[PDB]
């Protein structure tokens, strides 16, 4: 049996993520839900679906947030995977960093052997904060902390398939980070002939900036909610199936480089199974333009990591 | 009443075609002479193969129920390249009377060129069981049930070669090419002076992938007598897979041109038989980057 | 003399009992009567059933 | 290929329904989205998913609603299925009646051969109104109008499977209507032994009262929106597969009884095909207790139909 | 719908192929079976399966083989795809060539527009023979004649996967021909780190001698028949799906190069669509060892094309 | 990890069963093959398919069979499920009864906790022999012995779906035995209106006689072989998934009635779980004609059981 817990299940991302995760989880598994407001309502109506072999649990926190909430302490016993999607919709960084710290501290104090998947933004700065918190507790494991950066691959695949038609590829490698100039799509590594460099330039720029055109489409009133939910659900299913012994997939994730690279954290290919990360793989051959892009990407990612650790250090 | 005799001659054509749908060719010049057989038997030796067939054909108008006429017609029409048009004549020769061993051998050969295994073995068996001295996995029956009675017919009467010819035909149809050649070799040892078995020796070597052997046999065959367009066709086939296409095409065309040497060359209906030979011209002449020529290959008038 | 042959040929060709048959048969018949190529033309012409001389000859 | 249009795609149910429908539709389909507010942002969000072979279209209406909207007129050309899921979150009927009438009138004047699936809540009363609207135009086809009621079956299956575990059944037949006393599940028609009659009565009451269970947990702030999205998507996929010639499924829907029942509209089993409804089936044998409940259900649904048809005529 | 015909269905390969096709074909399609011995028994056996929406049909051939069999002339009406798998259980070529000429002549005269898939060995020589037979009657279409070479791709993928485990790729490109020296696996075009050259060339050698390995294990009494059936069914499903418009896949097959390579026939990547091949793709970059291997293979492939297109039988 | 062994894998039925099983087995499982002749050839054939995560093993026995083959005592270690499908093509009963008991005695002395699925042809009499054999050594577990009877249900479903159209049903209950007059289909227990009794009893007769239909079609040269492979593979997959904890299916099989029926062995519905049979279900309501059929079937089933037990008691 696997027990999967969604933290922040009543939000805009969380509702769709829970709905998608309920439909795909294997027979005999459990789903745990938590939030500070609205958890009972979402847990009531997901429990009316006729899917057999699945158990649904829930907990609710005190509406004015309380650090180390006992309700979350009781729900976190026996969990295998944690999905942290509790972000509030540098004030954003200040607000979200403390939430991530508190939630990881509460969850890792009762089930230290679980896997942590971090969806709340900005990933580049929040993954090092979770690492610092876990090291403070004394239960850090480099092979079980993951940052989810699969939406950029989805966008890159969509745009290149729209360009070359009919010629479909199932995925595109993406390396670097998960924000603007730090995203580097490697189109030279996909099968088949490619369009002119002048159009690949525009496609790459579109990939790096795609997050802003959805905000502009909504007239500044919101952001993407459905594509992030789908990316999170797919990555969670990869982790679950690998952990049950039913696969050994190869994925791209923002992880600890462990001396494989000069940058402490980077998005890179890995193969995981049965214990988390199994092997971390080299990036591979790249052209001159991609090398130039990756230089600047790494230069910025180092600063993001530094700021995250600077914030983390100040809290005892 | 000048028309009176033309009328009856026209009736004789369709009155016998109905009972045997052999497409007797209109525009035949022997049909108004008095003794076509006597000159047809001479034309077969001194002159072109292809214009004795019309004389033997004209005999059948004056005289149905004459076995020699269909025997000769069916034999010579397959010494030319018209096999499909010979089968239906030998069948009528049998229908007249089944006892003739000279007809069953021509059926035994003419069916292997069209892969009719059942008919081939039926006729090959009856050939032997017609003579009064042979009394009583490809296929677990129906094959060794025949070859075992041939192996009962060689401890005696050891050296008549028309029997080794039957063994050769039997082994050819079961793709035993590497031992059919010696059977025909023994036959050719015992009677050397007829082309009709040199051709069958060469044809087995060609299929055994020994095309450098076959050409000598064909030049024996086309030296005992000219006009034997079967061996000219076989020479073209042998050159084709020796990769000498520029020479194969010029053997093909002297096959095709010789097959139709008569004045007022052709009528109708028989041409479907020749349309099997042009395809070997097209198949070679569509190597060697020949444009704008495969279109005429599709109709007539050579090169 | 020949005129008898030519006239007989014409009255032969101008009859429905014979028209529908192929010309190639009728040429081969007519040849047997002493009518040569030249005279076969004379006959097809006078009947109004022209055929080229070379096509008779060939 | 098929073209499926979702009307009211930016609501709480519409967004989840569109998300599920994008992942399920066959290769080579089209998805169209319309709403008075928010459609462009939803379309931009969904267009970044890496699903190949599907095209996404959108149109936006006037912020203050306008009858016979010119944009909806242009989006309606070439559509094969209309999913009507617009509705304000007996005013709850008197407001949605005008919306349904206007939407159906606008859509049917452009492509009268499409199927219409009504998901707006007062199903017992809104399905007749659509029928009278189509009749007023002269394009009514009784085999191409369906009301969606699969959520009752989902709830009944879920509740029965929990009591007989590990014995599992894939579906439960439900007939009658779609609101409170008009819902009748037929548990005598499923295989396997059943619990005592005193437990079946409680289970039957739960199915009829389950709608108010979710509202109570949400403290009056909302209702069920993930379960309804699930039901609508699953029904629309049946319709699509039947139209394309890839199946002939048996379903329960609120349809017009073609003289086969004394009630003009009822929820009953049917078989779908390339032209809509291909055959209507009888309800079958039932117990005495189920018969006495069917009587009351029919009595109520007749009044509901009369109310629905009362002002669909002699107004607008 | 589609109508798919298997020519030679009662042989060792044929009936396993038919069994696999029966359970994979889409709803609402026809399966036709033909053979000179044993067809009625196989048709009776398969028609007892509980597959819904599938209709099974058959025709029995003349017991003593006859050219232009009237039974096959009537079963060939309305067919969309022909799978030619009949063959004997240069001696093998001399008989399989004569079988293939007559089968294609009979089939192509009544349904000229069908697609032809050649499974009879040797494909290097029997695909040009079919091309010439179709040219002779004037109905040749270069976009609808395909030679099946998926089996060595399966072998290559299997052999590389269990050397790098855990590291799984779904496929491996293979080009050239379809027998021994003429097949070239391009391992340089798959993602991930790769073994050293001494091991990699041992792996490459095993792929092209794998046919002898099976026959040696069977003590010379037979060949591989289950693997061929699996490969044939998998290839046929791609063609069926592409014809209906439900996909547009990229595959490797032995096809006519249409002047884009100096060799008249070669194994190459192509894109399939609604009316045959839609796009022919280049081989792409390769290393020097692979370039030498391809140079060696093409010389033999040309010699095989010549043997195929000059076939003629000598009149005894 | 689950290990399933097929005993008699080189036979006509065994080969298709093994091919189908390789395609559907879960990731990370083993497949073991055994036969007296031809095992290594089939093992080599199947090893070349590119299925990832599957291991293939094999063993071969002495050409003249010997009791207690030392190769089968080695291949049998660590097995979870045995598929007993060996058997020569009343002398047939007398030879198959001697084969089955020796095979069972060899396998059960090594791994007594496995499940045994009997596919040998006279099931009604060979399933009790295995029970006596297991009792002799002293490891009989009545919840882990099953006789396969799915083919009758397949045929019954096919014929009724052919009668009614378009109205599809997924399965039909069949009870009684597995031979001719002992087969009893229960058409009164499926949904939907039925045809009139006169044709319904014709369908019932055809279901009982369908075995002799195929033998006539093959002119006495064989029997049905693909249908039995389908049924065996489906049943084995049910057992595997239930055993791994990924399901709890309901099936019809020839099992031991542990006191809830007068006949010691019968075909009846059951629920499968992690330890074999979890629950035994009653037959349920039936009409008078069905009652008369069942009453006659039971009397001859008991004589078959007595015959088998007499043979076993004499031999042991």
């Amino acid at each position: 049996m696997v027990n999967v817990a969604v933290i922040g299940a009543a939000g805009g991302i969380g509702q769709s993520l829970s709905l998608l995760l309920l439909r795909e989880l294997p027979f005999g598994s459990t789903l745990s839900l938590y939030d500070v407001v609205g958890a009972p309502g979402v847990a009531a109506d997901l429990s009316h679906i006729d899917r057999a072999g699945i158990t649904v649990k829930h907990a609710a926190g005190k509406l004015p947030p309380v650090p180390r909430d006992p309700a979350l302490t009781e729900l976190a016993e026996g969990v295998d995977v944690f999905v942290i999607v509790a972000g509030v919709p540098d004030d954003l960084f200040n607000v979200n960093a403390g939430i991530v710290m508190d939630l990881v501290l509460t969850c890792a104090s009762v089930s230290p052997n679980a896997c942590f998947c971090i969806v709340t933004n900005p990933v580049n700065s929040t993954t090092p904060i979770a690492a610092q918190t876990l090291r403070k507790i004394g239960v850090y494991n480099k092979n079980k902390l993951l940052g989810v950066s699969l939406l950029d691959g989805l966008r890159a695949t969509r745009f290149i398939n729209n360009a070359r038609h009919p010629l479909v590829v199932p995925y595109v490698p993406v390396v670097g980070g998960h924000s603007d100039v730090t995203i580097v799509p490697l189109y030279s590594q996909i099968p088949g002939p490619l369009p002119d460099e002048s159009t690949l330039k525009e496609i790459r720029k579109r990939v790096q900036v795609a997050g802003t055109e959805v905000v502009k489409a909504k007239a500044g009133r919101g952001s993407a909610t459905l594509s992030m939910a789908e990316a999170g659900a797919r990555f969670t299913m990869h982790v679950v199936k690998a952990l049950m012994g039913l696969d050994t997939p190869m994925v791209y994730a923002y992880v600890d480089t462990d001396g494989e690279h000069e940058c402490p954290f980077l998005a890179m290919p890995v193969v995981l199974g049965k214990n988390g990360i199994e092997r971390r793989l080299p990036i591979g051959p790249i052209t001159t333009v991609e090398k130039e892009m990756l230089e600047e990407a790494v230069g910025v990612v180092k600063k993001n990591i530094a700021k995250g650790e600077t914030f983390a250090r100040s809290k005892l | 009443e000048w028309v009176r005799e033309y009328a009856e001659a026209q009736e004789q054509l369709q009155r016998v075609q109905n009972e045997t749908n052999y497409p007797f060719e209109p525009n035949n010049p022997y049909m108004y002479h008095d003794k076509p057989m006597e000159e047809g038997i001479a034309m077969l030796q001194l002159a072109n193969m292809a214009e004795a067939a019309l004389a033997f054909e004209a005999v059948c108008q004056k005289e149905p129920e004459n076995v020699e006429a269909w025997r000769r017609l069916g034999t010579t029409q397959a010494e030319n390249e018209k096999d499909c048009l010979a089968i239906i004549a030998l069948n009528h020769a049998r229908m007249l009377d089944p006892k003739d061993i000279a007809v069953h051998a021509a059926l035994a050969v003419s069916h292997t060129n069209e892969h009719n295994v059942g008919a081939a073995l039926q006729s090959l068996r009856s050939w032997l069981l017609s003579q009064p001295q042979y009394e009583h996995f490809a296929a677990p029956s129906e094959y060794r049930d025949c070859c075992t009675l041939l192996y009962a017919a060689v401890e005696m009467n050891p050296n008549d070669p028309q029997l080794h010819a039957s063994l050769g035909v039997l082994h050819n149809l079961s793709h035993r090419f590497d031992e059919a050649a010696k059977n025909f070799r023994r036959a050719v040892e015992l009677r050397p002076d007829d082309a009709h078995m040199w051709n069958k020796l060469g044809a087995t070597l060609a299929n055994g992938n020994r095309p450098q052997e076959a050409l000598e046999a064909y030049n024996r065959a086309l030296d005992i007598n000219p006009g034997y367009v079967r061996v000219m066709y076989n020479m073209a086939v042998s050159y084709s897979n020796m990769a000498q296409y520029p020479l194969a095409a010029k053997h093909i065309t002297r096959a095709i041109a010789l097959q139709a040497g008569g004045t007022n060359p052709q009528g109708e209906g028989s041409r479907i038989a020749t349309r099997g030979l042009w395809d070997l011209l097209r198949m070679t002449l569509n190597l060697m980057d020949r444009s704008d020529l495969v279109e005429a290959s599709w109709q007539q008038d050579l090169t | 003399e020949k005129r008898k042959r030519v006239s007989s040929a014409v009255q032969f060709l101008h009859d429905s009992r014979v028209k529908i048959t192929p010309a190639a048969n009728k040429i081969q018949f007519l040849k047997s009567k002493g009518l040569t190529t030249e005279e076969v033309c004379e006959a097809f012409e006078k009947a109004g059933q022209t055929i080229p001389l070379d096509e008779i000859k060939k």
